[PDB]
């Protein structure tokens, strides 16, 4: 309870400070009957564990909060950890590698034979959340989906994921989308005021802004910043020296090396620098598109397109592939031969 | 009643067609006793497994065929190796002599260890036991496993080799059929066989009279017309008529983007386009060709098809 | 009956192997001295690795053969419990033997055996290295695990140049008188692509079906995509003329050739095409893309043109 | 109970040919709301009579076993038992391979039915060894009307056109505009429901961020479309969705044949590499760059 | 040119016109080991810290379980065997050699544990030592909980997710390399029984050429070619030898090529040479996947190429120092170090009740966990008001940590100087080198700090 992030996040659909909309239509469809799987996506640090946990607290008692540690086995045999309470159970089925299938369906039948011992004083089925849908292979999603349909009466489905891309046409099909949207720079910097205020602080709004527009639109990023900035600083100034997490900051210092000098001793010093990077287990994707952020602002505007196209192609190729530093060494030097070529030229 | 595809299959060798060089070639083997291992390769549905059935039974008689002939399937399943194969081949005949036979039909189905298995078991007991696998990939096959037993390739069917034969069953089963008709029932089969007979059957139960345009839609193979549309509006039609028209008609006749595709293929090879914008085309056709495998919308693939084409325009007319 | 040729005129003695040389000699100090450690063999199919491991272990045990050396095979039980048996048992059991003599273990097919097996087999190869030797013998090296190669000496075999092979062939011919002329021997070789085992095979079903080796009947009875066609394909495809490239390419598809097959013996003619190295290797890696996405499902006709089209571009 | 099962249905036609039969496998194909399903029951029980009931089929070999343990029973005496497999297409390839082997050497005694969603599934029983059918979708007047007769009996409080809207967002096939409708009025309570609320529930991006993406390529600054892909990712909007609207918008523009072409060749590079999993705001991004350099000229 | 600018007279065609209408038309066609062993604590080698040190903690300071870490060579094996000699101890040793089924794994290790010896009393202590550790695992960790005399269990990594469970009752010993001070001797008594004469200078050789290693080099009394295709390649028809002779392993060539070439210093503006080299390696790597996606063995005879392309565009005269490759396997354990302490850290924060966010949210994020503890350093003396309101203040650090359950903890290094580090050790996790250095938190105020986490465990009843 000490973290502004969880202490201040609302425990009901109608406490909600952004989406409020959205929340009066989840309100009215758990409200009334025949609660059907849901399908909720949007970009990461946007509310939707925050949503769900709030739908979740309007279908069942206060007691959905009290969650508790569990620990399962699958056959093949691998030990899983899970986390559930006493009326739902939440996964990540991903962290279990490719045995992703064999697990959900146990969890599944699990909580389908589980529900029926008296699990009805307020509804007829129990949740099965599951986070990072999209990680999940193509034949997981098959056998979800298919037991989806198997045990829709005694249990009802969850999924939570930051895109769509990939996951398979009959599991959206069957399951209800609940977009959540980033909320905007004014709503982020409504709550960051509202936590500011709430704390007994004050928060100029030349000084939100600024968070708001950092943080990138993700309330999670936004709060540990302002965090951090207060037990750094209390009295807030508009030049309020901001902090931010070291791994974006050695990505910007990788593209300014990339910038400087495009030479191969320089490539391999790039190449050490992205060895750093995917040794602290930040996606090949974000090493990717940050890189291609900071890029643009230093390449001439009638060559940023190319750089674009170069990046796109590259991190597709890479997607493709299994060594993540090859095409990304791949692009990096693309790069530095276009960049070259027209600095020089 | 029963279907035509095992209704009319060969039962001797002479019933079998196109194939007489490999006939005489087994045969010659057979009387000689020189009968090597066999290894059998083709497009699907050109009577490999019919060919092998009919020289067993020529040298196998019926009473005694069953008891010296293992015939198995390879996608029924290792074990099949190290179990009945092994335990057929390890142990010589029951009544007659000479040596047995085991014929493995789909025999790329199996697994490169599998295979090595069925290798060494037929390296240990080639003397008294003959294999005959049957596959449709020689790639499929390891090169030590085909190291043992001579390839034969069997080729598709031409056509003036295999219309005799559905004649022989349109006069046998009363169906009536044009000349056109019969054209396009050669051409959808592409040497295939069991697929000249199938689709016979299945226009002939969809509608009892077998002519090109009504094989074409029994099929749902696109019509040579069609195509020649397609190809005239991707050409002329500027991008918006044209989509409009290609739309409108694939989604009237149900057509499939993959056929369409292959189809153009072969007019903008039959068309005499310049050399670079042959080669423009063809490299785009087959980008998304590839695209459509991995299973992306059809629609924005159709598009890009006519995009190919519509550049190609100015750069023609200049 | 008369025996394929393929055993028929086998090698008995490592003498007689037109393998890697210095590995044979390596084998007949082994074989002289006898105190032969653990031998692991990988390599490409018939290059000789099962003839010289028979061979050695002929020459070392003589008369205990029949008592001394244990083989299995991929035809065999090589499971978790077999190498726990029968592998443990026979290291325990006592052979008396001279004193550079071991008994061997010999696992022919060593990478088909699951992780577990070779895991197993490592510590009852550790304990009875006094008295019990291992010659495995697998196509892969990749495929048995670290640690058992580490306590092996691994023994590289490569597909045998054509010198090599023509020897042997012409050995065969001689002992069998059969008539030959150039083409036939040349393409013979080409067919064999350094395997011993396949040439012996091609050239005995050959002589069998006609008699008398010339390329024409070779490549009757080895009936594939014929090697000058494809060298007029990448040939045309080199001067950038796409139109007859599909010509040769669709003569071949008429003809009823897999796309696989087509595709595989292009880029074999594609190793030794007379023409320049960047260009070869880009045309390699074209190559290896399309059979990329030959492998994986998508086999039409279009895409071997899509192919043509490529290779005429890349010299643009 | 879903709406969907409770209404769920022209091809009466093709029962007499089975009928007539006294067989090639059954192959029905087309949008999944055709009733190809209730067609086939209707068949088989028009065939067999009541009392010759059948069975129906996510695995692979089990499914194959299965099919041996009934076709290898033996029946009263009509002679050949039509096997069903629903959902054909969403077998894998080497599940679909093995199910072409397992339709030989059961072809003496039964039959087989696949439903599916055509072209998805594979070649070799595709081609040849299956009778081939398809179902037509329902035309989009008579959607209409349906739709409007739901909404009376289940008293939807929705306009007519927004009933058309609904089936158009349901593209070609029935069953998607009844559940949208259904989980419409749940969401809203069923007090109204708007054209907004259909775009949300059927992940239609609105036509003010399709414009607002045209209006910053035509800008030419590229910090235009870097803050408007950016903002249209922040909306959650799928790329595959982005990449259909705006290929539906290119497709009947005033644009030049060349500028067509081009961005919808960039389209379909987008689409195929949105399949394989590429990330979603670099693929945005390089299409918006395409879509700039072609506008800017 | 093909083009027609009017219908052909005598054959088909068909016509194709501009974006304008200008219409055109196209024609349509138709032994000595055993002898040699250690006997008692005499027979040991010098720059050993293992057998000096394990005596001390197997003497009857209470830890239940032992592990082998560290690179091999060092002598692990005979170490207990040698501390059970020297201490008259039992040994007792295993393997993968039997069927390891849990119940036979109770069956071989609660014998050799609770039960004394049919001996005199001097010989009665046991050692047991399992080899070959990778179902046993929760059978090694259900009676390493209560038992009495050490087990050693072979290894080498103590990052191990099984191992870490069984490590946190380790008294693990220090694993330097045996450096061949007194190897060249001991050989040399050894040749006193072999009888054979070997030069000192030879004997140096010799130890140099197997890198010091005992078990090979008692046995010399009787490495690795990849280098050679390397510079084969990097370093001068030409190409046809490459592929006939790179006939060996392939993707620890690969793993050469790939950290060796950007060293090699043939011209600064090759950019195009390089970008065509990370071509060729994506290529090898799409090669690599299809082919096991796809099981076609005939894809695979390509991958050869990849040395060959690196050669062309890389084949000069001599000039390179080439190196044996290890970026890609430091890489590759350094990710597994990192993942393993993700696991470790949030095994016991995302469970715990909180924590609503994924772990690899919390990894992007978990910096401003580091700031937000940055906590005030004007050392707080008094038993109240510890410089600010302690409710927004280090209370809350406190209670933060103890949700996250980061501690600090004594640390002291070889050097021998105090040293406080946070245990869960977040900071290798998230900061990153070549960066402005935020300065710690002072080594008083981590005693501080610990100090209020251990009263609010005992508080928080
Ligand atoms: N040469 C032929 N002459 C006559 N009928 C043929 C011929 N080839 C095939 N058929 C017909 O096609 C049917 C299928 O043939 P069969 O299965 O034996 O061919 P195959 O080439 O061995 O193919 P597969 O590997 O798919 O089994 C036969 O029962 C027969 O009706
Ligand atoms: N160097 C050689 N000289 C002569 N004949 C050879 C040679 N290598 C192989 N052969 C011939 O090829 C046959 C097969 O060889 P062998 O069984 O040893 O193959 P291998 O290389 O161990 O392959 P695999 O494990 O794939 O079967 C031999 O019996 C012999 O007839
Ligand atoms: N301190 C030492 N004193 C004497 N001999 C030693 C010493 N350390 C190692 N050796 C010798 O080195 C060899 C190593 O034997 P051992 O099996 O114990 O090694 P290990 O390092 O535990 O094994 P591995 O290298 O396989 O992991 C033996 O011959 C042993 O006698
Ligand atoms: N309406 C709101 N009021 C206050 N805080 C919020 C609100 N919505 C979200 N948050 C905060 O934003 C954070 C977003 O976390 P999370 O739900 O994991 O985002 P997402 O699930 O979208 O990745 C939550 O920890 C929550 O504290
Ligand atoms: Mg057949
Ligand atoms: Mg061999």
């Amino acid at each position: 309870m000490s973290l502004w992030v969880d202490k201040y996040r609302p425990c009901s659909l109608g406490r909600l400070d952004y989406h409020k909309e959205q929340a009066a239509q989840l309100r009215n469809l758990v409200q009334c009957g025949d609660f059907p799987h849901l399908l909720v996506y949007g970009p990461s640090g946007a509310g939707k564990k925050t949503r769900i946990m709030c739908i979740l607290r309007e279908l069942y008692g206060v007691g959905v909060e009290k969650l508790r540690i569990e620990h399962q086995t699958i056959t093949t045999k691998i030990e899983i950890s899970t986390i559930a309470s006493n009326y739902h159970l939440e996964v990540n089925p991903s962290d279990a590698g490719n045995s992703d299938r064999v697990v959900i369906q146990e969890m599944l039948k699990t909580v389908a034979q589980s529900q029926q011992l008296e699990t009805n004083s307020q509804r007829d089925f129990k949740v099965v959340l599951l986070t990072e849908v999209d990680k999940l292979t193509k034949d997981a999603q098959h056998a979800l989906r298919r037991t989806m349909e198997k045990y829709m009466s005694t249990c009802r489905l969850i999924l939570c994921c930051n895109s769509t891309s990939k996951v398979i046409p009959p599991i959206r099909s069957r399951c209800l989308a609940v977009r959540v949207p980033a909320p905007s720079i004014e709503d982020i910097c409504h709550v960051l005021s509202t936590v500011c205020k709430k704390e007994g602080l004050n928060l100029p709004s030349q000084l939100a802004h600024r968070l708001a527009e950092k943080s990138c639109r993700n309330l999670r990023k936004a709060l540990l910043m302002c965090e951090a900035c207060r037990v750094q600083q209390y009295p807030f100034t508009a030049d309020q020296e901001i902090p931010e997490t070291d791994w974006e900051v050695y990505l910007r210092e990788t593209a300014n090396a990339i910038v400087s000098q495009q030479t191969p001793q320089r490539l391999l010093e790039v190449r050490g620098r992205l060895y750093e990077l995917l040794t602290h287990c930040i996606p090949p994707e974000i090493i990717m598109k940050g890189l291609l952020s900071e890029l643009l602002h230093n390449c001439d505007g009638q060559l940023k397109g190319e750089v674009a196209q170069m990046a796109a192609y590259y991190e597709h190729r890479l997607q493709l592939g299994s060594k993540a530093i090859y095409h990304l060494e791949a692009f990096v030097a693309k790069f530095m031969a276009l960049y070259k070529k027209f600095m020089e030229d | 009643n029963l279907p035509w595809v095992e209704k009319y299959r060969p039962q001797t060798l002479n019933d079998l067609i196109s194939h007489q060089d490999i006939l005489s070639t087994i045969q010659k083997f057979i009387n000689e006793d020189r009968l090597p291992h066999l290894l059998l390769y083709g497009p699907p549905g050109t009577g490999k497994t019919s060919t092998i059935l009919a020289c067993a039974k020529q040298l196998y008689k019926d009473k005694e065929f069953g008891s010296m002939v293992l015939e198995l399937n390879a996608s029924d399943d290792i074990d099949i190796i190290r179990g009945p194969i092994l335990s057929f081949a390890s142990t010589r005949t029951i009544f007659k002599k000479g040596f047995k036979l085991v014929i493995l039909d789909e025999a790329d189905a199996m697994t490169q260890d599998a295979q090595n298995a069925l290798r060494r078991v037929i390296e240990k007991f080639t003397e008294n036991t003959r294999f005959c696998l049957i596959c449709n990939y020689l790639s499929k096959i390891i090169p030590a496993l085909q190291s043992r037993c001579t390839r034969f390739r069997f080729g598709p069917l031409t056509p003036e080799l295999m219309v005799p034969r559905l004649e022989h069953v349109v006069e046998e089963e009363k169906v009536d059929i044009s000349e056109d008709g019969m054209k396009a029932l050669v051409t959808l089969s592409s040497g295939d066989m069991r697929r000249a007979l199938n689709i016979l059957q299945s226009t002939n139960m969809a509608f009892g009279k077998v002519t090109e345009e009504t094989v074409y839609t029994c099929t749902g193979h696109p019509l040579k017309s069609d195509i020649a549309n397609i190809l005239d509006w991707m050409l002329n039609q500027d991008f918006t008529t044209a989509y409009r028209n290609i739309t409108e008609l694939k989604t009237l006749k149900g057509l499939a983007l993959h056929d369409i595709l292959t189809e153009i293929h072969l007019f903008v090879h039959r068309v005499d386009f310049p050399s670079s914008v042959r080669i423009h085309l063809l490299t785009k056709m087959a980008d998304i060709e590839y695209r459509l495998s991995v299973g992306t919308n059809e629609k924005i693939q159709l598009s890009s098809l006519i995009a190919a084409f519509q550049v190609t325009r100015d750069l023609i007319v200049a | 009956y008369e025996l394929p040729w393929v055993e028929k005129y086998r090698p008995v003695k490592l003498n007689e192997i037109v393998g890697n040389e210095d590995t044979v000699s390596r084998l007949e100090v082994f074989a002289r001295e006898g105190n032969v450690p653990n031998i692991i063999i990988a390599g490409p199919p018939g290059t000789g690795k099962t003839t010289s491991i028979l061979c050695l272990a002929r020459a070392l045990l003589g008369p205990a053969l029949k008592d001394a050396m244990l083989e299995l095979n991929a035809s065999n039980d090589r499971g978790i419990d077999v190498v726990r048996n029968k592998i443990k048992m026979f290291a325990q059991q006592k052979v008396t033997l001279p004193k550079g003599r071991h008994k061997i273990i010999i696992l022919d097919e060593a990478d088909s055996m699951t992780d577990g097996a070779q895991q197993a087999l490592r510590r009852t190869m550790e304990i009875y290295s006094k008295t019990t030797r291992f010659a495995l013998a697998c196509n892969a090296s990749d495929k048995i695990i670290e640690p058992i190669q580490s306590r092996c000496a691994v023994l590289r075999y490569t597909k045998l140049t054509d010198a090599q092979i023509l020897t042997r062939l012409m050995n065969v011919i001689e002992k069998e008188r059969v008539p030959y002329t150039d083409d036939g021997l040349e393409a013979i070789i080409f067919t064999a692509q350094g395997d011993m085992r396949q040439a012996l095979n091609n050239l005995q079903s050959t002589f069998s079906g006609f008699g008398f080796i010339n390329s024409e009947n070779v490549f009757k009875v080895c009936d594939e995509p014929h090697p000058l066609l494809v060298k007029e394909m990448i040939q045309h495809c080199v001067n950038a003329n796409i139109d007859e490239a599909y010509k040769i390419l669709a003569h071949l598809w008429h003809l009823g050739y897999s796309p696989e097959d087509i595709i595989g013996n292009i880029f074999r003619v594609c190793k030794t095409f007379q023409m320049a190295e960047y260009l070869k290797l880009e045309f390699i890696k074209e190559i290896g893309y399309t059979h990329m996405k030959i492998a994986e499902g998508v086999n039409s006709l279009l895409q071997m043109a899509g192919l043509l089209a490529r290779l005429c571009q890349k010299t643009m | 109970v879903p709406w969907v099962e409770k209404y769920r249905p022209f091809q009466e036609e093709v029962v007499a040919v089975l009928k007539k039969s006294l067989l090639p496998n059954l192959l029905f194909y087309g949008p999944p709301g055709t009733g190809k399903t209730s067609t086939i029951l209707a068949a088989a029980r028009e065939l067999f009579g009541p009392e010759l009931f059948r069975l129906r089929v996510r695995g692979i070999q089990v499914v194959r076993e299965k099919v041996k343990n009934f076709a290898q029973l033996t029946v009263s005496g009509p002679p050949f038992k039509i096997v069903i497999l629903d959902e054909a297409d969403s077998m894998t390839s080497a599940a679909q391979a093995a199910l072409r082997r397992t339709m030989e050497k059961e072809s003496k005694t039964t039959r087989f039915c696949l439903i599916c969603n055509y072209v998805s599934r594979i070649i070799e029983p595709l081609t040849s060894r299956c009778s081939k059918f398809r179902f037509k979708p329902l035309s989009d007047k008579i959607q209409q009307q349906r739709l409007l007769d739901i909404a009376k009996k289940e008293n939807v409080k929705i306009s007519d056109e927004g009933i058309a809207y609904l089936v158009k967002v349901s593209e070609g096939d029935l069953r998607k505009a009844i559940t949208f409708l259904q989980s419409a009025t749940r969401l809203t309570g069923g007090k109204e429901i708007t054209e907004k609320v259909i775009t949300d529930i059927a992940g239609v991006i609105p036509a003010e961020k399709i414009d607002g993406v045209f209006a910053a390529c035509q800008s030419g600054s590229f910090d235009k479309l870097e803050a408007v892909v950016k903002d249209l990712i922040d909306e959650g909007h799928a790329a595959t969705q982005l990449v259909n609207q705006l290929h539906d918008v290119v497709v009947e523009n005033n644009l030049s044949d060349k500028q067509k072409s081009i961005i919808t060749e960039k389209l379909a590079e987008v689409d195929k590499c949105l399949a394989d999993g590429a990330d979603e705001h670099l693929q945005l991004i390089s299409l918006c760059a395409t879509v700039m350099q072609q506008l800017s000229q | 040119n093909p083009v027609l600018r009017r219908p052909p007279i005598l054959e088909d065609y068909v016509h194709v016109t501009s974006t304008e209408g200008v219409r055109a038309y196209l024609v349509l066609r138709a032994l000595w080991v055993d002898e040699f062993a250690p006997r008692h604590y005499t027979e040991l080698l010098s720059d050993d810290f293992t057998n000096r040190c394990l005596l001390k903690w197997l003497k009857l300071p209470k830890q239940k379980v032992a592990l082998l870490c560290g690179p091999p060579g060092l002598g692990k094996t005979t170490l207990a065997h040698v501390i059970a000699r020297h201490a008259g101890y039992s040994v007792v040793e295993m393997n993968a050699s039997d069927d390891r089924s849990p119940e036979v794994f109770r069956t071989r290790i609660e014998a050799a544990t609770q039960m004394e010896s049919v001996l005199g009393a001097g010989g009665k202590p046991n050692c047991l030592v399992i080899d070959e550790i990778d179902g046993g695992g929760r059978r090694r960790r259900a009676e390493g909980g209560l038992l009495m005399r050490p087990i050693i269990c072979i290894c080498n990594d103590q990052f191990a997710p099984s191992l870490r469970q069984l490590k946190q009752q380790a008294f693990l010993l220090h694993f330097p390399p045996t450096l061949p001070s007194r190897l060249v001797q001991r050989l040399q008594e050894v040749s006193l029984r072999q009888g054979m004469r070997a030069d000192p200078g030879v004997l140096a050789a010799l130890c140099e050429k197997t890198d010091n290693d005992i078990r090979a080099c008692i046995n010399t009394l009787q490495r690795r070619g990849l280098f050679s295709v390397w510079q084969e390649v990097f370093q001068l028809f030409y190409r046809v030898l490459h592929a006939a002779a790179s006939a060996g392993e392939h993707e620890k060539v690969v793993q050469g090529l790939f950290d060796n070439f950007l060293r090699l210093r043939l011209r600064d503006s090759s950019l195009g040479a390089v970008c065509v080299a990370l071509d060729w390696l994506a290529f090898d790597d799409l090669l690599a996947g299809a082919a096991h996606h796809s099981q076609s063995f005939q894809l695979l005879r390509y991958p050869p190429f990849l040395p060959v392309a690196f050669h062309v565009l890389f084949a000069s005269s001599h000039t390179p120092r080439i190196t044996f490759p290890s970026s890609q396997q430091e890489a590759q354990n350094r990710m597994s170090q990192m993942r393993n302490l993700i696991q470790t850290l949030v095994s016991g924060i995302a469970p715990a009740t909180r924590s609503r966010a994924t772990p690899q949210a919390l990894l992007l994020d978990a910096l401003c966990l580091l700031l937000d503890i940055l906590a005030p350093k004007l050392r707080p003396v008094s038993t109240q008001l510890y410089s600010t309101r302690e409710k927004q203040q280090l209370a809350s650090l406190v209670g933060t940590m103890l949700a996250y359950s980061l501690t600090y903890r004594q640390e002291r290094t070889p050097d021998g100087q105090y040293i406080y580090r946070l245990e869960p050790n977040v900071e290798e996790l998230c900061r990153f080198p070549e960066l402005p250095a935020r300065k710690p938190l002072t080594y008083q105020t981590k005693q501080l700090i610990a100090r209020e986490i251990e009263v609010e465990k005992m508080r928080r009843a």
